[PDB]
């Protein structure tokens, strides 16, 4: 996953 | 029972938040594993797979089947105190619990401040550009 | 901040319930040692003396200055679990606490079903008398  | 504001501390409640979670059986980031990591599902039209930690309020998206929610959390925001609690919820003392909840309330404030700060920098960029354009 | 429905478990709260309560310094049943016995100040007009245990819901009146709230409690309603609680609230495990809160809810049920019973008994007696009187 990755930050927004 | 336990009042709503404190339900997110309950794993089963966190699991419940994952409605229409795509990553199910066979995946490393199941609603169960997400919850074990502290995440709740905060889907938006824009970010359908958007998950947020209930404790430290950090937000992750772009999830993939093999993602370990725990390692993802530890990697992007290690400082979260929930990560460090290995105890089972009901093996917690009320002092320990209220302590945690205090820090959550803190984290929440921090989160809101950083948000206010970001929209401030955003509107600023807009007045700046407008001013530049007029200058031309 | 602690939920209001669960405050009675907090001594300081129980203490606080005592407003215009007699028997202070010099007396054995101070609001401090009343709360210590689990008592709340539920004063009516016909008995501003009324105190009730938050856990078992037993009610006592006609308080004597030399009365020891704990001793008074043990003799009248011994079955109360709170009496057995020797730990500081903050030292209670979440499970332990939820177990207690469960039993409290239970005791509250029992109390109200008892009152519904006495109420019904009375109405029954009245109705019975009425029809009996009609015979003749
Ligand atoms: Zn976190
Ligand atoms: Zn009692």
């Amino acid at each position: 996953a990755v930050p927004i | 029972t336990l009042p709503p504001a404190w339900q997110p501390f309950l794993k089963d409640h966190r699991i419940s938040t994952f409605k229409n979670w795509p990553f199910l059986e066979g995946c490393a980031c199941t609603p169960e594993r997400m919850a074990e990591a502290g995440f709740i599902h905060c889907p938006t039209e824009n970010e359908p797979d958007l998950a947020q930690c209930f404790f430290c309020f950090y937000e992750l998206e772009g999830w993939e089947p093999d993602d370990d929610p725990i390692e993802e959390h530890k990697k992007w925001s290690s400082g979260c105190a929930f990560l460090s609690v290995k105890k089972q919820f009901e093996e917690l003392t009320l002092g320990e619990f209220l302590k945690l909840d205090r820090e959550r309330a803190k984290n929440k404030i921090a989160k809101e401040t950083n948000n206010k700060k970001k929209e401030f920098e955003e509107t600023a960029k807009k007045v700046r550009r407008a001013i530049e354009q007029l200058a031309a």
